[PDB]
């Protein structure tokens, strides 16, 4: 059996195309509905270079992170 | 050319008409155009089919 | 040219039809012509019905 791979045809009645083709599920989704929850909280809430040199901030595909169709 | 591309005012779908009659009215009833194959597809009546074959 | 072109014809005498598509040959077959035994066995053919039969 190992020796070479069998055509289909032979077992071709066998299933069908697709039997075992499952659709695939988002990533993160846990995580864009947390980003999506905070951003809307604080939505919600808005809606109702000093001399020091430390003083500034440490300034160090295609997935919408806040989790909504635009 | 009108027909399968609709009044300027209403355009069409790919594959569609204003009315069966005048889809149908004409000899063609179909055209698509790839970027070298062309496909067509006429209704021809007996009597068309006639006239066309002795011309 | 002729020589590198297609043309099928349906009528009376010859009941399908053959289209070269995007470079996959699919020819068409009413039912209400022939039956030939139909049944729904093989995936290798695709259901077409109408918008007011609603009928393959």
């Amino acid at each position: 059996p190992t020796g070479e791979v069998l055509s289909l045809v032979g077992k071709l009645e066998g299933t069908r195309m697709g039997d075992k083709a499952q659709r695939t599920k988002p990533q993160m989704q846990e995580e864009r509905r947390a980003k999506r929850r905070k951003r809307d909280e604080d939505r919600h809430d808005i809606n109702k270079i000093d001399e020091t040199y430390g003083v500034n901030v440490q300034f160090e595909g295609d997935e919408d992170v806040y989790g909504e169709v635009r | 050319a009108s027909e399968m591309a609709g009044p300027p005012q209403m355009p069409n779908d790919f594959l569609s008409f204003q009315d069966i009659a005048t889809e149908a009215a004409h000899p063609i009833r179909l055209f698509c155009r790839y970027i070298d194959r062309i496909h067509i597809f006429f209704r021809f009546t007996a009597d068309e089919a006639r006239d066309l074959i002795q011309r | 040219q002729w020589e590198n072109s297609f043309v099928s014809v349906y009528s009376k005498d010859n009941p399908n039809l053959l289209f070269n598509m995007c470079g996959f040959e699919c020819r068409i077959l009413p039912k209400c012509r022939t039956s030939y035994e139909e049944f729904t066995h093989k995936d290798g053919v695709w259901n077409l019905q109408n918008e007011v039969t609603k009928e393959r």
